[PDB]
This record gives structure tokens, C-alpha cells and sequence, in this order.
């Protein structure tokens, strides 16, 4: 049974590897979109800053 | 004095059930024997799935 289950292990590594896989490029899209929208608004409150200084 | 058809008797009644019990003997040695490849099998095929 484990020579058996370490061919299921086997295949269960590939499959996680690739779920793994997936699951960074989803966490990387989600995590650049909150990271980007982070700074703009910091970046925001630096644009109203220096209108503020300039006025 | 021993007569020889008394003892030729006996040994052939004697060779007669060890004739059967060779076949017997033969039995439990193939038991054992596989008993000894299923085991070594087993230890072969764990080293491969540890790998």
C-alpha cells in the first residue's frame, strides 16, 4: 500500500505544485491591485501636499 | 540372528512415509522460501517509496 500510495504522493506533489502555482499568480494579481492603490492614494495625499505648498 | 525380510520391512514402510513426508518437506520449504522473497520484497519496495 505505500508503494502504492507514494505513486499517489507522487502525483499529489505535481497537483499541489500547481495549485500552489495558481494560487501565487491570484495572490500576486490581488496583492499588486491593494500595493498599487496603496501608494496612489499616499501618492494622493502627497499631490494635494504639493498643491497645498505651490498655492 | 536378525532375518533381513524383517528389517527390508520395516525400512520400506520407514522410506515409503518418508516419501510422503518429502513431499510434505517440500511444501513447508516452499513456504518458507516464499515467506523470504514477500519479506525481501517488501524491504526493496520501501527504500523505493521513501525515494
Amino acid at each position: 500500500e505505500q508503494l502504492a500510495n507514494a505513486r499517489r504522493d507522487y502525483e499529489a506533489e505535481i497537483a499541489r505544485a500547481r495549485q500552489e502555482a495558481a494560487k501565487i499568480v491570484a495572490q500576486a494579481q490581488e496583492r499588486a491591485k491593494q500595493q498599487e492603490a496603496e501608494i496612489i492614494a499616499q501618492a494622493r495625499r502627497e499631490a494635494e501636499r504639493l498643491k497645498e505648498e505651490a498655492r | 540372528g536378525i532375518n533381513p525380510t524383517l528389517f527390508i520391512a520395516q525400512l520400506i514402510n520407514f522410506l515409503l512415509l518418508i516419501f510422503i513426508l518429502r513431499a510434505l518437506l517440500y511444501r513447508p520449504v516452499m513456504n518458507l522460501l516464499n515467506e523470504r522473497t514477500r519479506r525481501i520484497e517488501e524491504s526493496v519496495r520501501d527504500a523505493e517509496k521513501v525515494r
